[PDB]
């Protein structure tokens, strides 16, 4: 997939209505 | 329990300074060095 940042060794939030149980 | 043709490379460098020998090395290093990060604990574990 990237190789590049392991080849060195060797924004926003809206809300929602819920429904909200525990 | 470290295996056949896993510590003599840990001995000394059957070439001279190849990078895939170098992550060969750290491979090693990395397989000796987490069993004793479990056995480090496990006799702590044992008072448990």
């Amino acid at each position: 997939r990237g190789m590049d940042d392991v080849a060195r060794h060797l924004p926003v939030n809206a809300r929602v209505p819920a429904d909200l149980v525990i | 329990a470290i295996a056949s043709e896993a510590l003599s490379l840990l001995s000394n460098t059957y070439v001279d300074g190849t990078e895939i020998d170098s992550s060969l090395r750290i491979r090693a290093i990395q397989q000796m060095a987490r069993n004793l990060r479990t056995v480090l604990d496990s006799f702590e574990r044992g008072t448990a």
